[PDB]
């Protein structure tokens, strides 16, 4: 018999909670574009603070050097998505744009766009099933089995599949998701 | 809070720590007793690292009671739940949540 998540619920529905949890907590971590004067040279002192080797760019070990980090599953998807040029590694502009998503007076949409973001590891715009599947894995770890994972993960995109090509877009993300008010959780004080 | 309340006892001295992993079999049920969720239905034990925030408080502060072996009863209280807001399309708000819990092994 096939499994089913808690009330016949679809992964993103399912995640989401726990994605906008780990990855605000993250953020308040790291703090321990839509800003003014003052709140960039407050993230300009934050961000040397953890760059240890000098640099220039924050790097996935300077990152995992706080322990907070360290049992955080979303952490190599926030560094992934900060990384813009895709180097490997955060500067201070992608630090400062990267931040700039979860700031309050931010747009909802792009808030969306931030946890499309999320699954979608090759950033091509749409998920496809082996992202669903591998970004979930993160997440889930050993605590589901990877046929059950991968079976809800195929009812997902099948019923979320609007245009029938596989992968999950942006408007067929937000016609699952749109209902949630997901950006009402990603916020963070500069 | 949470209220442990003991079904089978385990041995008295094993008690999980902080930074050790907690592996468990539970069943999640409304506070009249339906069942919502349940690791037994999934063959597939929960595991959880303790002072890690990876639970519901009423898990965090519950669970640190047993010991390896011991079945027992968490009744927990919204605000170490999922308080006044719930879970998205599972718990409802302010519901108070009864888990069946057993402490297989500590790793
Ligand atoms: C990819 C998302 C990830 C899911 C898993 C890795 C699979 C895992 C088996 C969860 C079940 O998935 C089938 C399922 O189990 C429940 O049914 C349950 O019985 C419970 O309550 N559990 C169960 C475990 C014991 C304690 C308690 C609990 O703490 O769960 C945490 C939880 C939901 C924390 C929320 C997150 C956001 C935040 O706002 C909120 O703040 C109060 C707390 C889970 C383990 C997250 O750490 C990770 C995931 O979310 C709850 C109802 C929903 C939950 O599914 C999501
Ligand atoms: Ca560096
Ligand atoms: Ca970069
Ligand atoms: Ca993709
Ligand atoms: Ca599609």
């Amino acid at each position: 018999h096939p499994y089913w998540l808690p009330n016949f619920m679809d992964v993103f529905t399912w995640s989401l909670p726990f994605v906008g949890e780990k990855v605000t907590e993250m953020l308040v971590n790291v703090l321990n574009s839509h800003f003014d004067a003052d709140e960039i040279k407050r993230l300009g002192k934050r961000f040397k603070k953890l760059d240890l080797d000098n640099s220039g760019s924050l790097s996935v070990e300077e990152f995992m050097s706080l322990p907070e980090l360290q049992q955080n599953p979303l952490v190599q998807r926030v560094i992934d998505i900060f990384d813009t040029d895709g180097n490997g590694e955060v500067d201070f502009k992608e630090f400062i744009e990267g931040v700039s998503q979860f700031s309050v007076k931010g747009d909802k949409e792009q808030k969306l766009r931030f946890a499309f973001r999320i699954y979608d590891m090759d950033k091509d715009g749409y998920i496809s099933n082996g992202e669903l599947f591998q970004v979930l894995k993160m997440m889930v770890g050993n605590n589901l089995k990877d046929t059950q994972l991968q079976q809800i993960v195929d009812k997902t995109i099948i019923n979320a599949d609007k245009d029938g090509d596989g992968r999950i877009s942006f408007e067929e993300f937000c016609a699952v998701v749109g209902g949630l008010d997901i950006h009402k959780k990603m916020v963070v004080d500069v | 809070g949470v209220q442990v309340e003991t079904i089978s006892p385990g041995d008295g001295r094993t008690f999980p720590k902080r930074g050790q992993t907690c592996v468990v079999h539970y069943t999640g049920m409304l506070e009249d007793g339906k069942k919502f969720d349940s690791s037994r239905d999934r063959n597939k034990p929960f595991k959880f690292m303790l002072g890690k925030q990876e639970v519901i408080r009423g898990w965090e502060e519950g669970v640190a009671q047993m010991s390896v072996g011991q079945r027992a009863k968490l009744t927990i209280s919204p605000d170490y739940a999922y308080g006044a807001t719930g879970h998205p399309g599972i718990i409802p708000p302010h519901a108070t949540l009864v888990f069946d819990v057993e402490l297989l092994k500590l790793e």
